[PDB]
């Protein structure tokens, strides 16, 4: 059952009578039961890197091996929970101890027992029925938003020998029993899964459907697919909270997981204060987002292993909800803090440095983490697709993206939303830099846009071209002044200003811009680019004429259209239905057509 | 003949450290033999003996050591090195980085059990690669021509369309029997699906084999993945005499697997922490290319690598650049300007090109035209660097012509559609349609006979 | 050509950072000179 | 007098902008690439020293193990 | 006979080296000359010409025998040598003969076992010391002495020895020293007197292209000739890519006693060529921040002649028959013309800038543009098709044509 | 003279003893036989490489760049075997020759040597590439005994003043040469053009010798003044007005 401590040196504890141990198995060391991971075996002895502070551990103290590597207790009771990176429940540690601290060597179970949840067994099952890994043997109605699909562990299979009737159960009541090769498994609602092992699936599907954030720049110019991998430069001035809160208040995702990889203590507590108070509309009710998120929060002084395991816990939770057929999203508030934790582990393991002091495996640890994103056919029989979208923020020192964790992340992630302090200093919320930013997902989402938004492919192209042309034209404006540009270039710059001021900016602090649906977004852009095409047409059509058209003529004779175009952002989906917003936008199209027809 | 003696199986795991499992009490350990490990839960794993000493055998485990147990682990020593069950029937199939199938077909019925390391092809029997391949891409077939059996990598920054270029080489490559072996190390599934889909869509499958190690597959398999591909290519190209093209995807992820193993074994670091022997290890992959005496077949290679931080001096592109014959470079300074394929000729070079061009292979002007295109493109970059300081008022009329050359060159010579195929002869016609921008006397790399036959045409 | 080739040392790292502050200062001052001269030149052209 | 001023300003702007561009495209890039090379080679000296010291610590551990065997 | 490779084959005396090792290449023979018995390195990044030079010495040099050591080199190198050397021919006594009859190859290609790299170097030098004792002027190529040093690194790493720099063993300097010191011109052992030599040419391949590399640093402290290859020239396909700023030869004082006999005109020309190239670099550092309009007309002439020297003298195409080899009489005749233009053009400006009748670089270019084109055309003269008297007469005609054209401007 | 010859093919370890044999012969000749020995050590880097080779084989803890931690004391037991002694007329001068690796003046071999030896005479690549023989860069060169070896009864009495003023002029000359390189010749004042003209005339006339030129100390300072007179009298700040009044108007 347990070995004995033989030696100690900082976090490293050598233990004896460990003959039955396994590499990377998880152990409770000392009478205080400090958590530690076996980093080496040397016969009847193990070397355990204790995560927590080892001060006071004694030779001959017990060393209880848990039969498992670092693992997440999955089940009902996740939603709204806050955990540290090794999956300890921070709300329960506080409420059970009545202390402000996390005690050294907490034993508290991560999904609280003695809470009873309403379980419904899946009504088709019977004694003698065949069942396979990922089959849903019931549902737990824990929240109005999220119904937890209880399912067979991925490695389990067999013939059902018992199923619990509809009723109230805690996570350790036996809900299902089944037999295979003459051996019975008794299943709890809690399911334990190794945190560094990918949860398997029937198929890793191509990602094709957009993760609407409700943000014009993001949802139009740099879409992230559901199942997509993306990064944000998480820094002071950038406004990283805007995407985080917008995803929370509106996103096309069913469950959201956050990971704090070792945030600053106050910044972590700002996030943990805010999210209980955030709300979203559901079936015409307004409800707290804590009904559909879980927070894997660590401060910079949590054990190194909690910071390094933080992403692996967050993704293992996210894969668990993905296997229920929920379209999960998740964020890591800085993968650089996770890479500092990984660097420290590596320094304590005494491994060779690679680039900038980071371990050799940093690139493969990042790439194997981001590869756990995607859309999938889940395991088991109910033919359910799910996904995990991963929003891993990066914190390049001084903004230098060549930094190994940032550079490797940007080498892997298919979308970069380049938030920029210069835009935030101009109050250009959401502060996304459209020159630095990119998305690789266009080629997939073009199927969705061709089916549902067939005008958008031209519009997206024209918008990016107008913005790129304005960046070149601004150098000519500096060289020879705005008045020296050609009429085509002047109207391009004026429309680019309209896009920058009243499309790419979005006042998320106010009801009309709190979210911006795709039907609103495409409609606004359809009008701005229709104005561009007709204005530039009138200019080029009247080239070499006596009565030449120019931006000043347009502003004088039909400046009401520019005023209306800037006004279109103020339409509110909560007041006026999308059909009414689209009809008003169609009236602005007719108004500008009649105005251009009045000139040429 | 077959190894008739029955395999010993050992529970004597005397230690585990990083990816290494240190057996003891072993009877006559064979260096580099393969061991099959059975974990406590019955999970099979495999591993190679990397060191031996008396009774001890240091097994590196391919699937990693997580869950290895010093009492319940069973290590079956196969008595022999790692062998690939090769056959002709590996064409039309997909395998993971350890050579197990993942196309839901059966295991390979072996026609032979080739040693995965191969053997050194005897330099007397190595036929010199003289014959040209048209890749269909003007930036290659013009200024960087590839010989039949010539190893030449694509070097790229991260995020560039280098996979689409390598797919285009598979799509369009032909001479001025054929097959492909594709390997990938640490490829994301979003890219693995692209190559598998492009071969299936082009109907190429009956003549291609894929080895895929995905980004989440165990990192140590990356070391054997290109060796399985090359071992299959040696069977196809020497036992079956096919012209094989081998594509090795992100040799960067291969080199990262070398850096991981050395960091875990504490082997001596060269530059950027890569193994001090990295040139030898890359040579064991890259030298398995080229024609051989009395065989009709040939192994061409196009390795592919993401250059870390765009650094041409980085150990991965540097050691690859010292082994492989020539390098094709692709650049953000072209891709950001939407110039596809983004092939920057200036840092590029094909070592075997000098032989693969001129009469019988290509038009007699090709060797001269290539060198003058390099001179004009290079002087164009040099006068562009001058213009960025002193402005176009300080440039001569000829310096403005080198800038107009650079613009016309990138627009016409480099830029080419993903399904557009250009012959070498059409490429040289476009070469002269650009070189004709200068007066005849400016073309200081070309002989007067070549100018007299081709400059006015 | 590409680099000054002062030999790698903590001394040389500090010397290069000092040169970078000197050069960035020199750029900003000479850019201010160019801006003032450019403004006067545009004023003179209008006159 | 406007013309004599104009022509002299036009020269002085060009001279100043050549110095600004020489700083921006020659002097600063040589310094920034020199500093990136320095930071890289300083990390090479650090990994070389780390490897030497790691092997020394291993050799000392081997000497301790040999001494513990010699005490039998 | 069997000889222990690690032990130097003895000699009666190690003589001073005093005759040029004429090679295929203009820049080598003229500006950074090797000597029969000299120790030479060719440090260069990938794809610069380090093997093209190694091959070009082997194909075209006054060496009686070549030992070519493919130590750690790519596989197709040996195939290219075995393809070319039976077909390529020297001439002796009016008989054409294949150069493979005077070459031996010690292959050990990059994939062949790492340890055999060390044995390959010591084999090739032992073969070279054997033919040196026959009085043959041996030349030994080593296609990468850093791929050898990497084998010392690897065995030293497996033995767990303490490293000096980049993992290389501390004895690497002595291993390289006791290799290059096997070169020389010698009074051989034994009864009949002989004056054999080994000349060694180590194609050092510095990791990352950086000459601060320990193999390069240790090699530079041991060789007397350094043909540093610059990747920036090789990218531009300026070949041979020998950087004339960094390169050097320590043998010039020993070779001046040969040039003063056989080529008495040459030592002034060598000196002026190095000076014109040095002045072009010291001018370029100014031009790059102000523009070419800042220069004096003498300095425009200096820059233009340095472009002639760069593009037509220093540059040489080793494949095309006109430049596949370049004998010293072609080399001196080309350089004499380019420097004759410099001294006359410089005199033309300096004679007339004192007056209203001032000559300028543009005046010279417009009156003499055909001469500039003819000067660049001199490389196309082919020693296979054109006799020595024909090339000498053409080059004498360009000297006269230049003199009469400059006399027409004054 | 007595020559000890360890050649670059001879076994590395002999070089650990070679300089110590030489100095022991120098100690006998100077302190027991009254000779004015001069010791030349031809390459203290090929010595220091021998200490690195043995120390690596002894598995010793490295000092920086893999040299032994004791390299300072070891080199001190070589370089301190110099100087005059009580009662003896004999002496040992040392001139250790030393190959700076990668041209790095801060490399451990020149570094620990510069701490132990009484300055250094520094031979510069950038002078040699311009044919300036001997290529001695007077700027990074130093002799710690110069200030006491010179003056009335030992040299001409102007010596220290000429050498100090020449050093400042050549140093300012190198700085105005660096200005010309970074910001162009047009940025130089008339005075900076004088320091640049001084630098050109100085490397030509002061540093350059040829291998058999043997100028006396008197001829050296005469050439010194023939260069110092290039500047206006007020610019010679390091020379006292008495010394200027005797030797500037020449
Ligand atoms: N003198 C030359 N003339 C023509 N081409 C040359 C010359 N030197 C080098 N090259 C070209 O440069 C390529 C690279 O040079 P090579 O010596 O083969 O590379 P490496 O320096 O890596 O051994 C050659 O294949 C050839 O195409």
């Amino acid at each position: 059952t347990f070995g004995y401590v033989h030696g100690v040196s900082g976090p490293v504890v050598t233990a004896c009578d460990m003959a039955g141990a396994a590499m990377y198995e998880l152990v409770r060391v000392g009478h205080s039961e400090l958590v530690g991971e076996i980093i080496r075996l040397e016969g009847d002895m193990a070397t355990i890197q204790v995560y927590e502070e080892t001060s006071g551990v004694s030779v001959g103290d017990p060393v209880l091996r848990t039969g498992k590597p670092l693992s997440v207790e999955l089940g009902p009771g996740i939603m709204g929970a806050i955990f540290d990176g090794i999956q300890r429940p921070l709300s329960d540690i506080s409420s059970q101890t009545q202390s402000i601290y996390i005690p050294r060597g907490v034993n508290v179970s991560a999904l609280s027992r003695d809470i009873k949840w309403e379980f419904i067994p899946s009504k088709n099952l019977r004694v003698g029925s065949h069942i396979t890994g990922g089959d849903i043997y019931g549902i737990v109605n824990e929240n109005s938003l999220i119904k937890h699909k209880i399912m067979l562990p991925p490695r389990s299979r067999g013939s059902v020998t018992y199923i619990a009737p509809p009723g109230n159960y805690d996570a350790s009541d036996v809900v299902l029993e089944l037999e295979f090769e003459g051996v019975k498994e008794k299943l709890s609602m809690v399911q334990v899964w190794p945190v560094r092992q990918v949860r398997p699936v029937t198929e890793k599907l191509p990602a094709n459907h957009p993760l609407l954030t409700g943000q014009r720049v993001l949802d139009a110019l740099f879409p992230c697919v559901q199942g997509g991998t993306t990064a944000i430069p998480g820094a002071f001035g950038c406004g990283k909270t805007v995407i985080s809160q917008s995803l929370s208040k509106y996103s096309n995702s069913d469950v959201i997981i956050y990971v704090g990889c070792g945030e600053r203590g106050n910044e972590m507590s700002e996030v943990l204060r805010d999210f209980p108070e955030l709300t979203m509309e559901v079936d015409g009710k307004v409800e707290s987002i804590m009904k559909r998120t879980a927070l894997v929060a660590n401060t910079s002084n949590m054990p190194v292993a909690a910071r390094e395991a933080s992403i692996y816990t967050g993704i293992t939770l996210s894969e668990y909800f993905r296997d229920m057929g929920y379209h999960v999203s998740m964020m890591a508030d800085s993968t650089s803090r996770w890479a500092e934790a990984l660097r420290e582990i590596s320094g304590r393991l005494a491994e060779m440095p690679a680039d900038s002091g980071y371990p050799a495996y940093l690139g493969a640890r990042l790439a194997s983490f981001y590869e756990r994103a995607g859309r999938v056919k889940c395991l088991g029989n109910p033919e359910r697709e799910g996904s995990v979208s991963i929003v891993g923020a990066v914190s390049p020192p001084g903004g230098d993206f060549s930094d190994p964790v940032t550079s490797a992340t940007l080498g892997i992630v298919q979308v970069f939303w380049g938030l920029d302090k210069k835009l935030a200093q101009r109050k250009h919320f959401p502060s996304v830099n459209w020159l630095i930013s990119y998305s690789k997902y266009m080629r997939a989402l073009d199927e969705y846009y061709d089916k549902h938004f067939t005008e958008f492919v031209p519009l997206r192209t024209k918008a990016k071209e107008i913005l790129q042309e304005e960046e070149d034209l601004a150098e000519i404006v500096q060289l020879v002044g705005k008045a020296s540009l050609a009429e085509t270039d002047k109207i391009t710059l004026e429309v680019a200003k309209l896009i920058k001021d009243d499309f790419l900016q979005q006042n998320g602090y106010t009801p009309y811009d709190r979210f911006c649906p795709f039907y609103k977004t495409v409609g606004m852009l359809s009008n701005m680019i229709s104005f561009y095409d007709m204005a530039r047409r009138a200019v080029e059509t009247t080239a070499q004429s006596d009565n030449k058209i120019t931006w000043s003529i347009i502003r004088e004779h039909m400046g009401e259209i520019l005023y209306k175009l800037s006004s279109m952002k103020f339409k509110d989906p909560v007041k006026d239905g999308e059909a009414k917003i689209k009809a008003d936008y169609a009236q602005l199209l007719e108004d500008m057509q009649n105005a251009f027809r009045s000139l040429e | 003949n077959y190894l008739s003696q029955p395999r010993l199986t050992y529970k004597t795991v005397s230690g585990v450290n990083g990816p290494l499992v240190i057996l003891d009490h072993v009877k006559f350990p064979r260096y580099a033999e393969i061991v099959h490990l059975t974990l406590p839960d019955g999970t099979k794993r495999s591993g190679q003996v990397l060191e031996v000493s008396g009774s001890k055998a240091v097994v590196q485990v391919f699937e990693g050591t997580s869950g290895i147990d010093a009492k319940k682990t069973s290590c079956e020593f196969t008595g022999d090195i790692l062998r690939t069950p090769v056959s002709e029937d590996m064409l039309g199939r997909v395998f993971n980085g350890s050579g197990k199938p993942i196309d839901r077909g059966p295991v390979v019925l072996a026609e032979d059990f080739l040693d995965i390391m191969g053997q050194p092809i005897n330099p007397q029997c190595r036929i010199y690669p003289e014959e040209m391949i048209q890749t269909g891409i003007s930036a290659i077939d013009g200024m960087n021509s590839i010989a039949r059996g010539q190893k030449i990598p694509i070097f790229s920054a991260a995020g560039l369309p280098h996979n689409e270029i390598a797919a285009q080489i598979c799509r369009q490559a032909g001479l001025v029997n054929f097959a492909i072996v594709f390997a990938a190390m640490g490829v994301n599934m979003e890219t693995a699906r692209f190559f598998k889909s492009d071969f299936e869509e082009n109907g190429s499958m009956d003549n291609v084999c894929l080895f895929l190690n995905l980004a989440n597959d165990p990192t140590i398999e990356r070391i054997i993945t290109p060796r399985l591909a090359l071992t299959t290519a040696e069977f196809l190209a020497y036992q079956c005499e096919k012209h094989v093209l081998v594509i090795l995807t992100d040799m960067s992820s291969y080199a990262e697997a070398l850096r991981e193993v050395s960091a875990a074994r504490e082997e001596v670091p060269g530059r950027r922490g890569f193994p001090g022997y990295m040139y030898t290890d890359l040579a064991t992959i890259y030298e398995r290319a080229g024609r051989v005496e009395g065989r009709n077949g040939s192994i061409t290679q196009i390795p592919i690598l993401t250059m870390p931080n765009d650094d041409i001096t980085h150990p991965i592109p540097d050691l690859t650049g010292y082994i492989t014959e020539g390098q094709i470079y692709v650049d953000r300074q072209l891709h950001n300007r939407q110039i596809y394929p983004p092939i920057n000729v200036l840092p590029s070079l094909s070592r075997l090109m000098k032989s693969a061009i001129g009469e019988g292979m290509t038009r007699k002007d090709h060797a001269d035209v290539s060198n003058q295109l390099y001179a004009c493109y290079a002087i164009g970059k040099d006068v562009q660097a001058m213009k960025a300081v002193v402005g176009e008022e300080a440039l001569t009329s000829d310096d403005l012509l080198y800038l107009e050359f650079l613009q016309k060159f990138e627009k016409n010579f480099i830029t080419q559609g993903p399904y557009e195929n250009r012959t070498v002869y059409e490429t040289l016609d476009i070469g002269w349609q650009l070189l004709r921008i200068f007066p005849k006397e400016m073309l200081k790399r070309i002989p007067q006979s070549t100018l007299s036959e081709f400059y006015p045409r | 050509k590409d680099r000054i080739e002062i030999f790698p040392s903590r001394m040389a790292q500090t010397i290069m950072k000092a040169r970078l502050k000197g050069a960035q200062t020199g750029r900003n001052l000479l850019k201010k000179k160019s801006d003032a001269l450019t403004l006067r030149f545009r004023q003179i052209l209008k006159k | 007098s406007l013309q004599t001023s104009f022509v002299t300003l036009d020269e002085a702007i060009k001279i100043t902008n050549r110095r600004v561009n020489a700083i921006e495209h020659v002097i600063i890039p040589r310094i920034e690439r020199t500093l990136a090379y320095i930071i890289t080679e300083l990390d090479e000296r650090e990994r070389e020293e780390f490897y030497r010291l790691k092997k020394i610590q291993e050799k000392k551990k081997i000497i301790k193990e040999k001494s513990e065997k010699d005490l039998e």
